[PDB]
């Protein structure tokens, strides 16, 4: 599938992805920080 | 990319009955093996699953069961597990039997302010507030000097309204320091006024200040709302009985006096009762009777019993659980007289009586292994099996009393989990009710 769209696109679709240009800025530092709901929310989602 | 948590509030403190959960019983009425934290007794929770029944049919009063059988056998346990399976909204009243001995009120009188007390009731208060800031405030004077009006301003997200009131507010609102730019709250069925700070708007207006400022109330300045109260009897009796209430010099000084508690009057119950049937008749009320539990009943004082005699003959009292582990006793308050669980035959002859009995090794084993992962501590099974034989040889609270020692001794010399040679050294620094009576036996020329 990907090669023949690939190569429909080709003719009419730039690309330049950031790490080949913004050589000079830094990398988004990416955090997933979990949380533990309260004591209100375990009664609500519970009922629900 | 990067992950993270964060929860560092210590967790509840265990105790002696935090296993149970419940009875365990299966939806024919019969009691499974072992459920809900309970093993074993199965004629007694068989007993207990016709009372939670009994319970919640709301057509009874004053009936009343004895729980009875030697000590350490679960009859305190059993009553505790009724607690959970009534869910927490029945009010359920637990007492000692040496409470009655007040120092304030008479005994006899004790017993009824427990009994009231678990009665309980629900209402659907309807509350009517004015809540704003205040934007203007002027009083209006009359001859015989006298205030006829205090005219408010008031102010909310909405917009405005203009109020007229009776000076009782306004003696209300001076008393509380109140001034315009102020947000107050007011509910016009009980006269009562709450400052809350100056509103936000002028939060700037000084680079030092002791207030604290508030948000401008949102919706309208004039409003009615439906709250759900739950009550018992007893809070009726007694908040009419030393009232605090309104906004009088009178009541406001009740307020800071030292609260001595009083005998209630028959009088007071009588008018409290019309009162009560007569929310249920609007539909406003709903009531829910629950259970009274009175521990240790050997050592009510005999006016007491003879009191009880009364009390459970009423057409209003709840339900009541009484608990006794005591053989041919001599009754409290006779000297003289002896009978079944210290309870006279007179009272004995108005309960049903529930048997509770020992255990098998079998049983003890699977309660200290129900307990130690309560507790939260890991057990080897040969460890496990020691423990078991030494609640053979003494009593099941001591085998499970050995469990937290055991395990902090594990963790001092770096083992995860009780082996046998940590219970094996436990036993030997803490004796028993038995070994300790044998030692202080044998030098009894020196104690
Ligand atoms: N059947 C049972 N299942 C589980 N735990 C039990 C059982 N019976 C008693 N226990 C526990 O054993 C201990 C002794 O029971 P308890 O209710 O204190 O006895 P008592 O009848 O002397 O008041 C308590 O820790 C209690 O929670």
């Amino acid at each position: 599938q990907l090669s023949r769209l690939h190569m429909i696109l080709k003719p009419f679709m730039l690309r330049r992805i950031k790490k080949d240009v913004e050589n000079e800025l830094s990398d988004k530092i990416e955090i997933l920080m979990y949380c533990q709901l309260t004591s209100r929310q375990k009664l609500l989602y519970q009922a629900l | 990319k990067i992950e993270e948590v964060k929860s560092t509030t210590k967790t509840q403190r265990i105790a002696s009955h935090s296993h149970v959960k419940g009875l365990g019983l299966d939806e024919s009425g019969l009691a499974k093996q072992a459920a809900s934290g309970l093993v074993g007794q199965e004629n007694a929770r068989e007993a207990c699953g016709v009372i939670v029944e009994l319970i919640k049919s709301k057509k009874m009063a004053g009936r009343a069961v004895l729980l009875a059988g030697p000590p350490g056998t679960g009859k305190t346990a059993l009553a505790l597990a009724i607690a959970q399976e009534l869910g927490s909204k029945v009010p359920f009243c637990p007492m000692v039997g040496s409470e009655v001995y007040s120092t304030e009120i008479k005994k006899t009188e004790v017993l009824m302010e427990n009994f009231r007390r678990a009665i309980g009731l629900r209402i659907k208060e309807t509350k009517e507030v004015y809540e704003g800031e205040v934007t203007e405030l002027t009083p209006c004077e009359t001859e015989n000097k006298t205030i006829s009006h205090v005219i408010i301003g008031l102010k909310t997200a909405k917009g405005t309204k203009q109020l007229k009131l009776d000076p009782s507010i306004f003696e209300s609102l001076q008393k509380e320091r109140v001034e315009a730019g102020d947000v107050i709250y007011i509910e016009a069925n009980s006269g009562a006024v709450k400052r809350q700070g100056r509103c936000d708007t002028y939060a700037t207006e000084f680079d030092l200040e002791a207030e604290e400022y508030v948000p401008l109330p949102k919706g309208d300045v004039h409003k009615k709302k439906e709250i759900i109260q739950d009550v018992t009897l007893h809070d009726l009796d007694v908040a009419n009985a030393r009232p605090q209430g309104g906004q009088d010099i009178l009541s406001m000084m009740g307020q800071l006096m030292k609260p001595k508690k009083t005998e209630i009057t028959d009088k007071l119950r009588g008018e409290i009762n019309k009162v009560v049937n007569k929310y249920i008749d609007q539909g406003i009320a709903e009531l829910v009777p629950g259970v009274l539990f009175v521990d240790e009943v050997h050592m009510l004082d005999i006016e007491c019993f003879t009191y009880l005699h009364r009390a459970l003959e009423s057409s209003i009292a709840p339900i009541v659980i009484f608990a006794s582990n005591r053989g041919n006793c001599v009754i409290r308050g006779t000297e003289d007289i002896t009978s079944p669980h210290g309870i006279p035959l007179d009272l004995l002859d108005r309960v049903m009586i529930i048997r509770t009995m020992l255990y098998t090794p079998q049983e003890m084993k699977q309660i200290i292994k129900i307990r130690a992962q309560t507790e939260g501590i890991n057990i080897s099974e040969e460890a496990l099996n020691h423990l078991g034989e030494i609640g053979t040889k003494t009593t099941l609270r001591y085998s499970v009393q050995l469990l937290t020692p055991a395990n902090l001794l594990a963790k001092i010399n770096g083992k995860d989990s009780i082996e046998k040679e940590h219970v094996e050294e436990i036993s030997e620094l803490f004796y028993d009710a038995k070994s300790s009576a044998k030692i202080l036996a044998d030098q009894q020329d020196k104690y």
